[PDB]
This record gives C-alpha cells, structure tokens and sequence, in this order.
RNA sequence: AGCCAGGAUGUUGGCUUAGAAGCAGCCAUCAUUUAAAGAAAGCGUAAUAGCUCACUGGUCGAGUCGGCCUGCGCGGAAGA
C-alpha cells in the first residue's frame, strides 16, 4: 500500500475508513488504491 | 418585496460597531430624501441569504423600524475583505 | 437469436471468398466453421449482389458446424458506394467531405425493416441520416 | 516570469505588509482566485499558477493575473560575511494581503473554474479561497 | 441505501481499420419504436463477444443528500 499524508478516493470503489486512529482507503476494485495515514 | 427587521443603533463608532459584528449582527444606515439620516442596526444571517438573490440590489426593500416601514433602496455595500459576510448596507430612501 | 453462444460478427468485403489476411483464425477461434464462408456462404451471397461485409449471427449448434442465413445489407459500405473519396472519413464533419441524396436513402430504409428500431418511415429516415452525421455524410435536401 | 520593464531604483527597502488588501471583488471576470492568507509571491510562483489554469481550462477561457510583483528581493551569496553593502536582486516578488483577488477567469462554467482554482491554488504559498462576481 | 427486473438498432459508423467489429484511433456524438438507454461511463480482450452502470418499473415505509460558517480534536510528526 501507499502511506501518503493526503489519502483520497482514486476510484468510485474505494473507501474511506477510520481503523485505530488511521485514516485508510480500502479499494476493491484494484488494490493498487490501498492507502494510509491522511 | 424584501422585508428586513431592524433596530436603531444607540451606539455607534468602531467600538460598538465590532462589538455588533460579533453578536452575529452588522450596522448599515437609511440616508437620502429630507429627513435625518437613521442608523440601523441588522441581522446578519437575514440579509446575506436575502442578498445572495439578484432582485435585493434593484427592487425596492422595505425595512421595518420601530414598527414603521421605509422603502429604501440598497444603494452601497461594504463586504468583509476574506470572508463571506457583510460590513455595512448604504440605504438610500424610495 | 438466443443466449450468447458462439455467434460472433466479423469479415471484410466479400467480393471474394474467406479473408485470410484481415481476420483469419477470427472465424475459427469459436465454433464457426472455416469453409463456409467459401463456397456455400457466396452460394448465399449471390441471390442480391456481392462487395458488402455481413456482421452476421452464427449460431454453432451440436450439427455438422452450423446453419446460416444472412438477412440485411449493412449501411457502412451501403453509404460509403457512392459518398466521395475511397480513403476514408478521417475528420469528416468539421469540413464538406460526403454529400448523400436522401431519396435512394429513403428506398433502402424502405427495403431494410429486420435489424432496424423503428416503425414509421421518417422515424428511420434520418437514423441513416444519423449514420450520414456519423461519416460527415452532408445529405442533399 | 513577470518583472517590471524598467524600474526607478534597483533596491527596495524590506517595509512590512500589513492590513488589508484594495483589489477585492472579481472586477474583469467572472470568477476569482482570492488570497486568504498574508504572504508574498514570488513571480515564478504566479508563472506556476497561470500555467495550472491555462492547461486546466484549456486554451478556451480568459485569465486575468491581478497581482504584479514590482518589489526586487536581493540575497547575499553563499559564504559572505554581513555588512559590506546591500545583497543583489534575486528575484521580484508581489506583496499579497487577506482580500486580493489574485486570478480571475471568465468564459467556462463554474465547475472548471473550480478546478483551474484549485490546480493553481497548490503552487502558491498562501490560504486562498474561490470568489464570484457579486453584483454591487 | 439495499433487493427483484429491462438498459437496443444503423453501429463491421470509416479509421493507418496489419486484429478495435462501443474496447492502443480521430472526427462526429445523431435519430426511433420506448418508463429508459452512452455510435459505450468502468473492466476486459488475437477479436467481436462477455458483465456492471448511467436511467425506469416493482418491494421498501421516514427521513435523506451535499455544500457553507464555526468550537474542540486526528493524521502529517524521525536522533543520537
């Protein structure tokens, strides 16, 4: 995954959730999305 | 069409006038025709979502004011320099 | 036709019989046999006029390969027969390339009635007209 | 990168930059790119921004750059001691206060002029915001 | 918001089409039976095809959607 400070939606099928004080963007569609740490 | 409820300012001077920004209001006065000038003091929210139509900078307002009612017309508007709300409103008489 | 099985649209100008330079394999990659489009399928060819592709439904079933009916004339080499230069369209509307009459446009959409959507004459009249605004085709009123 | 022709003195004094701004509402456009923050801006950080809008709104639109620099900065090289003179002019910077409209823009739909806002907004030092002509 | 249905024809639109037949291409970007449909919004092909959606019907039975102004907070945040 990508540990960015600005995490974003890249697709209409990614997701943001907030686990354990963590901003995440879950994708489904590619995995390649999969980001952390806005 | 526009009616907007007001007050008089028993204060006035840059004191008074930022302490009436604060409490979510702004001053503004009616001058024009023969009579005095009447400072005026008004809601904020009021008069910035009335301002954001068109017709409020042509059409003929009608403020009340001690339970009377003027007809003016928005003449001159100070805005904030950064920020979406309103300094003063310049009345001219209708 | 049915569910989607084995029937796909594919070949050149069939002036001649089985393209193997542009598709190929193409048409032997499902279940659509190779030799019918050399003989049988200009056996089929014949009966209006030749030098025109058929996107054509083959339905491959448990038989020997299939059977084949082709049905309607498309209007790509339809309205490229008369319309200007042999090359191509390329950018053909921001400029005067194509010009059709639209009386002979209104016979063949009088003609074609089966792989159309449309009821009424001028309802059709001017989707081949769209098909005119598809290849610049400026049609005389 | 904007510079003035020819100027009257080579060297500015530094000044301060306080108050307000004078340039506030969306006068030639119809949609304007307001300063926020204080700051200054360099010319090449204008150059920066006009070429985010004029890619992002492409060669359609009209752009108004609002703010010049006119103000020579001058630095000290490297490994020279104090004194000995004033430094020489590096580059030519704008002094911004909160209220300038920095850009404006007209001839696109709002949407772009959002977007073109936006894409040059993050070449520039300062806290800006979007603006529209407001009528008197 | 879920859930059950439909979502095409000229359209191989010509392409430098070596295979693009909506899918490594550009111009167009129309018109119809139709509640509704893009000469295809996302993927995807040796290549059509394959699906989903954009929109509409039924089930559903009370709120929901996205901006603005703000207070306090979260990440950004590594040193002997």
């Amino acid at each position: 995954m990508k540990v960015r400070a600005s995490v974003k939606k890249l697709c209409r099928n990614c997701k943001i959730v907030k686990r354990d004080g963590v901003i995440r963007v879950i994708c489904s569609a590619e995995p390649k999305h999969k980001q952390r740490q806005g | 069409m526009f009616t907007i409820n007001a007050e008089v300012r028993k204060e006035q001077g840059k004191g008074a006038s930022r302490r009436l920004r604060a409490a979510n209001k702004f001053p503004a006065i009616i001058y024009g025709g023969k009579e005095a000038p009447l400072a005026i003091e008004l809601d904020h929210d009021k008069v910035m979502n009335m301002q954001a139509k068109a017709e409020f900078y042509s059409e003929v307002l009608t403020i009340v004011v001690d339970g009377k009612e003027i007809k003016v017309k928005a003449q001159d508007v100070q805005r904030h320099p950064y920020k979406p709300k309103l300094q003063h409103i310049d009345f001219v008489r209708a | 036709a049915k569910k989607v099985q084995a029937y796909v649209k594919l070949q050149v100008a069939a002036g001649m019989a089985n393209p193997s330079p542009p598709v190929g394999p193409a048409l032997g990659q499902q279940g659509v046999n190779i030799m019918e489009f050399c003989k049988a399928f200009n056996a089929k060819t014949d009966s209006i006029e030749k030098g025109l592709p058929i996107p054509v439904v083959i339905t491959v079933y448990a038989d020997r390969s299939f059977t084949f009916v082709t049905k309607t004339p498309p209007a790509a080499v339809l309205l490229k027969k008369a319309a200007g230069i042999k090359s191509g369209s390329g950018k053909p509307n921001k400029d005067k390339v194509g010009k059709i009459s639209r009386a002979q446009l209104q016979e063949i959409a009088q003609t074609k009635a089966a792989d159309m959507t449309g009821a009424d004459i001028e309802a059709m009249t001017r989707s081949i007209e769209g098909t005119a605004r598809s290849m610049g085709l400026v049609v005389e009123d | 990168m904007l510079q003035p022709k020819r100027t009257k003195f080579r060297k500015m004094h530094k000044g301060r930059n306080r108050g307000l701004a004078q340039g506030t509402d969306v006068s030639f456009g119809s949609f304007g790119l307001k300063a926020v923050g204080r700051g200054r801006l360099t010319a090449r950080q204008i150059e920066a921004a006009r070429r985010a809008m004029t890619r992002a709104v492409k060669r359609q639109g009209k752009i108004w750059i609002r703010v010049f620099p006119d103000k020579p900065i001058t630095e000290k090289p490297l490994a020279v001691r104090m004194g000995k003179g004033k430094g020489n002019v590096e580059y030519w910077v704008a002094l911004i206060q909160p209220g300038k409209v920095l850009y404006e823009m007209d001839g696109v739909p709002e949407e772009l002029a959002r977007e073109a806002f936006k894409l040059a907004a993050a070449k520039l030092p300062i806290k800006t915001t979007f603006v529209t002509k407001t009528v008197m």
